[PDB]
């Protein structure tokens, strides 16, 4: 293929591997999840531009959409976690171990 | 080609504005001028702490919000289809649906703010 | 399990996003439109294990009309011998390479 | 909960697993699959313990990396083949990333570390529609894009899940752990199948179905949620004693009952292609399935486990819960063998 | 695969209509009534030939009959022409509602003079009918043969031959 | 060297994904994310989408500003860590820029890189098309097609939107 | 499998060829199997709510055994298709196809070789 | 029904003229005859080139000419 | 269109005569082959127009129209 | 991992016992190497040198287990002139599993690894002598 493509890539893949390897921090991780949505949303719209295919240009506007269908949830997932813990590391999520 | 020359202009406009106003005047530095400022007493903790905020299901709200109505901008375009009363049905839809979120939202308590 | 309602009741709800040959707003054309839709009449009911082989030239040319693999391949040869005969100096670009070359209108 | 707020959430999470099964757009696939997550959510934090959170927040965190991978995985076939139409798919790489996040998804080995914890984290309501519903969509998305897994990955996916199943269910007292386990182990018997003949794998999954809803409203009826409390279960009805114990013999293989029927036929369908190791291999891994299952069973029905003196106030009240279906679903769930060839309506 | 077809460059050779975007504009209304039909019939063989290389005489007849209608302006209504096409070359959008009264001048002039009538609102948008000689492309796609489709079914449904077949039922 | 535009917008992608992918602290990242984002929108607007880069700017600038309150409000430390101030950290971030830039000079040598898939070296201004659009740009009518065509789309996504927000009032309740 | 002849004609329970078969008959073993099903799960209801299992609720019983016949004879009807569907498009292509199923020959016992090995 | 509009019409009047406002504009445009002016107004507009026909022999319907009076004429739009 | 036919057509051509007498002492290659197994005409890509020209012409045609202010 | 099983088993049997040793010392480090990294990633190490440490021991294991049963088998195979004969397979398995018990430093589990390692190397030469499949391509 082309170079932007192979650069969106790795992009994605650097994004994952962020994501992959926890850093004792819920946030960072959902920063992990919004970089990769991101990702994948530059190289559908690169590859939707650049093949002209006119009709498909409703898919990546609401693929962003769905991003907040879970990153929003994500953050109701944390004020929770908030509660019940006065930080948000990713260490005290250990009761469900017995 | 001109967008960006107009943004390293200002972008250099800027930044030329505090190496002038750094390396101009005569400097005093002691360390009691640069603490933080307190009302004339020092803090008690620090400025790092968490700041427990209360209007965060309507920061939510508004995460879902702006693209839910990003969903709505191209709706200038739509008005230049031949099928028109489908876009004013779906949009009419969709401006509803909007409505109801935010009505369901006002009646359960989910604006007022905690505590 | 696939449980085709929409064939089943008429009703269309994707599929004229599904190929670039569909009906496109004010008849857009796709800039593949020609190979995907060969490779589409030739595919079309024979099942794909027949189509694996059988239809594989219109494939392959529409994989390379959304790609350009080859023609990038070639283009990066042209201007490596290119590039090389500059460099000997056995080349020199022709006037209507170079900048004055007076265009048709 | 209000119930109209529970009867909706429901309604959505059924409309986006239609949506998952009757979409011929792999947009409507993923749209399908983010919505039956955003309303599967709340469904396990109904009671509003802790352990409801971090049950939440490890599935949304696996949910949402494997949605991540499927949606990667439709924007490079995308790229490669430029059409939308649900099918094989033109990508080797591709394809391995779309069986990766089914594999998440239905929380086969080795991505089967959240099902026992998310198990035993949520009630037994959330539990039961978790384990049985959401394994419907992956397993019909797996089901369209047959020509395109690749032989070694499903196969050794599905002899990894089965084997660390297995050896899972040995090590635990709490029944929502051993459930989880005999699912994980059950994932691998239905993706051994697949690439073979999926009418197997269709009817493996509605078995499976049946024995799992069985086995879960035997445990609401009962109101266990640990072993000590289902060996207690004797003093209040032993018909409920009765019904688990056959129904964990239907479990493990054990003929005459209908959890024989798809194992054979799974064996049926893998020495008519000459593979003669796998399925031997894998009816000796199931063994350790049946042997928790006689444990579980040794525990609750065969043995009078000592009970306490408040009991006799619980003889005094009869069972009022909403047992739906129960008897129905047990009458299918252990005797069904002689009606095999009824599966030639999955074809 | 086989070696691209490109004509000469002696074959495209034609004089070219060397004027401006806005006195084009300017005259593109009488452009489109008086010249028609060899634009029709061009961009006909266009659309049906699906080849730039195979309407090549075509657009060179296009070419002349534009530089003929051009030569026909400037022998009569030279003048007109030329402040209508300058009022129009002014604006920044080269909008049509700015000159009026210039663009009034230029049609009197060229109805008195030549005999020539703009089309009211949209009559040059109409799709018409093309009276042509060559025959119809018989393949235009150059798609090669297609593959024989597989046998259908036909026939009654007899019952199965001893039932199932599946181990011991007999049914 | 103007030529490779879109590259080099891409190479600051990559970096600002590296930057904030090493996870030093949610407001550091969410300035990288920022960056990163900013590129992102100049790259599909190199390729003509002004608008999908436009409002992909616009979305992710106001989702970051309510990443950043929460972060301000929840997820904070008495010692952040900027990039430096954690070895492992400041490590990765090194690692990952020195990957970038050892791929960016094996593909600026030879012109032709194997990572997993194959890529050129050439710039992407060889995909570009010759022809003209007309009097429209085909991403807007795209885009405006999504409600004379898209009624299923536009429904589902509404309801998803509908069910997201009582998903939210649910959820956050405690009782 | 035969999922692309379920490709023109998709989501139907029986189609127009289903009706040349024979329908199965009411005293069908199967289906007095499947009768005798909804008389244990009638009987498992009585019994998981305390109630006598051999007299209480004698409609819930009739109702129970008239679903469960009524499920499985159309279940059994459909099964019977699909064998005959199985069976018809296994015929037609053997029929299709005489070069990839050629006849052999039948050798008598007395032309053939057989080995011996002796028990001892 | 009038108590309860005199009531929030006193207490809330913004959410009675948005919902006045949403009402008329729900209810309008199938009160309207203007509606198919839109319409054909958007369907006059001549974005794409009108491609001809080959003349087969038999188009009485097709004009030879634009200014033929044979084809869809748009004297109502001039009007209005 | 005829224009912009006659032209694309011109620069296709002069981009084929200089071919073969850059590429004239190169093993196996063929001046002219085509990339597509049809005859089909199809449309040129921006980078088989403009591939031996200087980057002034570049940036005029694949960025002329999106940088215009 | 592909090469790596073709490399050892293109060689033919009892020709050169260095070659085949290296390929199977070279299949051992890389199931070794899997094995720590799961380890390393499941169960974290107190510190990057208690990780390295137990790395390396389960590479150096496995290593030396499959190095001992490839120059074993291949000895057998030279000593007996028997190369298509599943014994030799079963004395390097053996050996591998007495390996495995020095490196265990216990008897009961060399002698346990003898046997079910021996029964599988001969069940791995027998499926390659007969040509059975594990993974079929799916034929019917
Ligand atoms: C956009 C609006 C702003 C535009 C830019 C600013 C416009 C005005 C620029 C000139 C301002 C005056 C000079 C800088 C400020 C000096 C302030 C001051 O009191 O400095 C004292 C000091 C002198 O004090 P000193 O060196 O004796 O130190 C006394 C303090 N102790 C002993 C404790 C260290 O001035 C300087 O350091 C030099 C100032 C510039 C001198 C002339 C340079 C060449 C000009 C041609
Ligand atoms: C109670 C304890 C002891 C139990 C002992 C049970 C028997 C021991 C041996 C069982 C082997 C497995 C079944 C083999 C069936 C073979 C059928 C057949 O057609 O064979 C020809 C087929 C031939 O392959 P094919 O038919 O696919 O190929 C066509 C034929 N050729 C080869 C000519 C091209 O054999 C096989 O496929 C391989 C057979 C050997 C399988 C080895 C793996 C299993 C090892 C034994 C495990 C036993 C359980 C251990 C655990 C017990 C519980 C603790
Ligand atoms: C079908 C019409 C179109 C409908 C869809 C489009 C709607 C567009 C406008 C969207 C409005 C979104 C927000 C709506 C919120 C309604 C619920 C609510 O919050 O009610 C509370 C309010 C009483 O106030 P209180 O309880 O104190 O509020 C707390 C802090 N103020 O309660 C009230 O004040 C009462 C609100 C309900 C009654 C309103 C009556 C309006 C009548 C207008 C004239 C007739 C219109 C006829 C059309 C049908 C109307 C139902
Ligand atoms: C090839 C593809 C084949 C696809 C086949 C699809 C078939 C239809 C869908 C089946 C999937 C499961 C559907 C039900 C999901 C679970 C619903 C559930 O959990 O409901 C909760 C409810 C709670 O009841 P209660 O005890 O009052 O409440 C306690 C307080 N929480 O109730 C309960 O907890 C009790 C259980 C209620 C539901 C039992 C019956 C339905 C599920 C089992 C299947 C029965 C056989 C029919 C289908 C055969 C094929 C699968
Ligand atoms: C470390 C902290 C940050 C430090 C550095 C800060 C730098 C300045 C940050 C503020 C400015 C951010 C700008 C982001 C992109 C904005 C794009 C834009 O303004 O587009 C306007 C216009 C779109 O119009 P369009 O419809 O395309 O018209 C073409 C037809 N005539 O576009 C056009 O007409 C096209 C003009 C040429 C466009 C070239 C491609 C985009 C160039 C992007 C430059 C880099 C932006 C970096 C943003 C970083 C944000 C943190
Ligand atoms: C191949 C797969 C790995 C790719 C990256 C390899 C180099 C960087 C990582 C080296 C190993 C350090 C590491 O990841 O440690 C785990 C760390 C979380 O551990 P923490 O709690 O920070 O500290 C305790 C012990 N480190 O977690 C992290 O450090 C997470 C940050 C990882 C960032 C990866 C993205 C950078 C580019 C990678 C290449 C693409
Ligand atoms: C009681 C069952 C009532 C069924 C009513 C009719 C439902 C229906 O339309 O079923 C159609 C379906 C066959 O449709 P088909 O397009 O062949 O599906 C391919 C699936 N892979 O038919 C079937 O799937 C029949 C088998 C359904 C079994 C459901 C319970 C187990
Ligand atoms: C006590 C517990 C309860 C009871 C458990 C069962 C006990 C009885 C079964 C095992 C008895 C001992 C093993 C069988 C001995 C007799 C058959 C045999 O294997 O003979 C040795 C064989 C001789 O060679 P030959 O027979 O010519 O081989 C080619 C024919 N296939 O030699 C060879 O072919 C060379 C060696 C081949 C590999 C042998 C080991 C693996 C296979 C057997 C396991
Ligand atoms: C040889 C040898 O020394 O074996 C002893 C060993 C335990 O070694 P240790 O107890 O440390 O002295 O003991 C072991 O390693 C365990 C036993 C070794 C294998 C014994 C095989 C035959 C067992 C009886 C089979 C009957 C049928
Ligand atoms: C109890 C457990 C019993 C297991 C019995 C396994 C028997 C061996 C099966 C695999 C095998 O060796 O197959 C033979 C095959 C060589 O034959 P062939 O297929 O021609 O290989 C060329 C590659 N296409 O070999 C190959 O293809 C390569 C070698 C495969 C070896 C698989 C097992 C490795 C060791 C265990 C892990």
């Amino acid at each position: 293929m082309s170079l932007v493509y192979m650069n969106i890539m790795m992009a994605f893949t650097v994004s994952l591997t962020g994501l992959l390897m926890y850093r004792s921090h819920l946030m960072s991780s959902l920063l992990c999840l919004e970089g990769m949505m991101l990702s994948l949303f530059i190289l559908a719209t690169l590859m939707i531009l650049n093949s002209h295919f006119t009709l498909a240009s409703m898919m990546p506007i609401i693929l962003l959409v769905f991003a907040a269908c879970e990153a929003a949830l994500g953050l109701s997932l944390l004020v929770m976690v908030s509660n019940t813990y006065g930080t948000d590391y990713v260490q005290n999520l250990n009761l469900l171990q017995c | 080609m001109n967008l960006m020359i107009t943004l390293l202009t200002n972008f250099t406009l800027a930044t030329l504005l505090v190496t002038i106003a750094f390396w101009l005047p005569q400097l005093n530095v002691y360390s009691e001028k640069t603490s933080p400022y307190e009302c004339g007493f020092d803090p008690m903790g620090s400025a790092r702490l968490p700041f427990s905020m209360k209007f965060f299901l309507v920061a939510i709200t508004f995460l879902l919000f702006d693209l839910e109505i990003a969903l709505l901008l191209p709706l200038p375009w739509a008005s230049q289809t031949t099928n028109l009363n489908t876009m004013l049905t779906m949009a009419l839809l969709l401006i509803f649906l909007l409505a109801v979120s935010l009505a369901y939202e006002w009646t359960q308590k989910g604006l007022e703010w905690t505590e | 399990p696939f449980f085709d309602v929409q064939k089943k009741l008429g009703v269309d709800l994707d599929h004229w996003m599904t190929i670039q040959s569909a009906e496109q707003p004010h008849r857009i054309p796709a800039r593949c439109h020609a190979f995907e839709k060969e490779w589409i009449e030739c595919a079309h009911g024979i099942g794909s294990i027949r189509a694996e082989k059988e239809c594989k030239i219109e494939f392959e040319d529409f994989r390379e009309c959304l790609l350009r693999q080859k023609t990038m391949k070639r283009l990066n040869a042209i201007k490596r011998q290119r590039d090389k005969l500059i460099k000997e100096g056995k080349y020199t670009p022709p006037p209507h390479h170079s900048g004055q070359e007076d265009l048709r209108p | 909960m209000n119930p109209i707020i529970l009867i909706i959430i429901l309604m959505t999470v059924m409309l986006g697993t239609i949506i998952v099964m009757i979409s011929t757009h792999w947009l409507l696939i993923w749209i399908g699959f983010e919505m039956n997550m955003l309303a599967i959510i709340p469904i396990m934090m109904k009671k509003h313990n802790p352990r409801a959170t971090e049950a939440s927040t490890k599935y949304f965190l696996t949910q949402s990396t494997a949605s991540m991978l499927l949606m990667m995985a439709i924007i490079i076939n995308l790229m490669f083949s430029g059409q939308w139409t649900v099918m094989k798919l033109f990508n080797p790489m591709a394809s391995m990333l779309m069986t990766m996040a089914l594999a998440m998804k239905l929380g086969m080995a080795p991505f089967h570390f959240w099902v026992p914890e998310v198990t035993q984290g949520i009630p037994l309501s959330s539990g039961l529609i978790l384990l049985t519903w959401q394994k419907l969509a992956p397993m019909s998305v797996l089901y369209q894009i047959l020509p395109s897994i690749n032989l070694d990955l499903i196969l050794t996916l599905s002899i990894l899940s089965i084997t660390i199943g297995g050896w899972g269910g040995l090590n635990q007292t709490q029944l929502r752990k051993i459930m989880a386990y005999s699912s994980i182990a059950h994932m691998g018997w239905m993706t051994a199948v697949l690439l073979y003949n999926p009418t197997m794998t269709l009817l493996n999954l509605i078995i499976y179905i049946i024995m799992t809803s069985t086995m879960f409203t035997l445990f609401m009826a009962n109101s266990t949620t640990t072993t000590l409390s289902l060996s207690h279960t004797w003093n209040k009805a032993p018909i409920m004693t009765i019904l688990v114990l056959i129904t964990l013999l239907s479990m493990g293989g054990l003929p005459p009952l209908s959890g024989f029927m798809p194992k054979w036929m799974i064996i049926q369908e893998m020495t008519k292609n000459d593979s003669i190791i796998l399925p031997t291999l894998m009816a000796i891994t199931a063994l350790l399935n049946l042997y928790f299952y006689m444990r579980l069973t040794y525990s609750t029905a065969l043995t009078m486990f000592p009970s306490t003196n408040n009991m006799k106030m619980k003889w005094q009240f009869p069972t009022t819960k909403r047992m739906t279906l129960l008897p129905t679903m047990t009458v299918l769930s252990t005797m069904l063998l002689p009606l095999t060839p009824i599966l030639s309506i999955l074809e | 695969p086989g070696i691209v077809e490109l004509p000469s460059l002696e074959d495209l050779k034609v004089q070219e209509v060397k004027v401006s975007s806005s006195v084009l504009k300017a005259a593109a209304h009488h452009y489109g009534a008086q010249c028609d039909k060899p634009n029709k019939e061009f961009m006909l063989c266009r659309w049906e030939e699906k080849d730039p290389r195979r309407c090549l005489e075509e657009g060179k007849l296009v070419n002349q009959c534009a530089l003929e209608f051009f030569r026909q302006i400037k022998r009569h209504c030279a003048e007109p022409f030329t402040e209508y096409w300058t009022c129009i070359d002014y604006s920044g959008l080269q909008l049509f509602r700015r000159c009026r009264k210039e663009q009034a001048q230029f049609d009197k002039c060229v109805l008195d003079k030549l005999g020539w009538v703009r089309p009211d609102l949209g009559e040059l948008s109409k799709v018409t009918k093309v009276k042509t000689d060559r025959p119809l492309p018989e393949n235009p796609y150059h798609s090669r043969a297609r593959p024989e489709p597989n046998p259908e079914v036909e026939g009654d449904l007899k019952p199965a031959r001893h039932g199932s077949r599946l181990f011991f039922w007999t049914m | 060297m103007m030529t490779y535009i879109v590259f080099i917008l891409s190479i600051i992608f990559v970096m600002g994904f590296v930057g904030f992918s090493s996870k030093p602290s949610p407001i550091y990242g969410g300035l990288g994310l920022i960056v990163s984002g900013g590129v992102g929108c100049g790259i599909v607007l190199n390729f003509g989408g002004s608008f999908l880069g436009l409002m992909v700017f616009l979305i992710y600038l106001g989702g970051m500003m309510v990443v950043f309150g929460y972060t301000t409000a929840m997820a904070t430390e008495q010692y952040p860590e900027v990039w430096v101030s954690n070895k492992v950290v400041l490590g990765t971030f090194i690692t990952g820029l020195l990957m970038e830039f050892l791929m960016v000079y094996y593909v600026l040598k030879d012109k032709e890189v194997e990572i997993v898939f194959k890529f050129n070296g050439m710039g992407d201004w060889v995909i570009y098309d010759t022809g003209d659009s007309g009097f429209f740009s085909e991403e807007a009518m795209g885009i405006a097609a999504l409600y004379s065509y898209g009624t299923w789309l536009v429904i589902v996504t509404g309801w998803s939107l509908l069910i997201g927000v009582v998903v939210i009032m649910e959820i956050t309740r405690g009782n | 499998m035969m999922t692309g002849r379920q490709a023109r004609a998709p989501l139907q329970f029986l189609p127009d060829e289903a009706r040349s078969l024979p329908p199965p008959k009411l005293t069908d073993p199967r289906l007095a199997y499947i009768g005798f099903l909804g008389y244990c799960s009638g009987l498992i209801d009585n019994a998981i709510r305390r109630r006598p299992v051999l007299s209480a609720g004698l409609h819930r019983q009739f109702l129970y055994i008239t679903s469960f016949v009524f499920v499985g004879y159309y279940l059994l009807k459909r099964q019977d298709y699909m064998y005959a569907v199985r069976d018809h498009d296994m015929f037609s292509y053997i029929k299709s196809h005489p070069e990839d199923f050629p006849e052999k020959d039948k050798k008598t016992y007395r032309e053939v070789f057989e080995e011996f090995h002796p028990v001892r | 029904v009038a108590a309860f509009l005199k009531n929030v019409w006193a207490k809330e009047p913004v959410l009675v003229a948005s919902f006045a406002i949403a009402g008329l504009a729900v209810i309008l445009p199938t009160l309207s005859p203007y509606t198919k002016y839109s319409l054909m107004i958007n369907r006059a507009t001549p974005y794409n080139y009108p491609v001809p026909l080959r003349d087969d022999g038999n188009m009485p319907d097709v004009p030879s000419h634009p200014q033929d009076p044979q084809g869809p004429s748009l004297e109502w739009l001039k009007r209005l | 269109q005829a224009e912009k036919d006659r032209r694309v057509l011109q620069m296709l051509r002069e981009n084929l005569e200089e071919e073969a007498t850059i590429m004239k002492d190169v093993p196996g290659w063929k001046v002219g082959e085509s990339v597509f197994h049809t005859t089909r005409w199809v449309t040129p890509m921006m980078g088989e127009l403009y591939g031996l020209r200087t980057g002034e012409e570049i940036l005029s045609s694949t960025y002329g129209f999106i940088w215009y202010t | 991992a592909k090469t790596l099983l073709h490399q050892y088993w293109d060689i033919p049997e009892g020709t050169e016992c260095h070659r085949k040793t290296y390929a199977a010392t070279s299949i051992g480090g890389a199931s070794g190497l899997v094995v720590s990294a799961y380890s390393v990633a499941l169960k974290t190490p107190t510190s990057f040198l208690e990780g390295v440490a137990r790395t390396g021991r389960y590479t150096f294991t496995a290593a030396a287990i499959g190095a001992i049963f490839g120059l074993t088998s291949c000895i057998s195979a030279q000593v007996r002139e028997k190369p298509d004969d599943p014994l030799n397979y079963l004395i390097g398995g053996c050996a591998g599993g007495l390996t495995l018990g020095a490196r265990t430093r216990s008897y009961g589990i060399g002698a346990a690894a003898c046997a079910y390692m021996g029964l599988t190397a001969a069940l791995v030469k027998m499926g390659q002598l007969e040509g059975w499949k594990v993974f079929a391509e799916p034929k019917v």
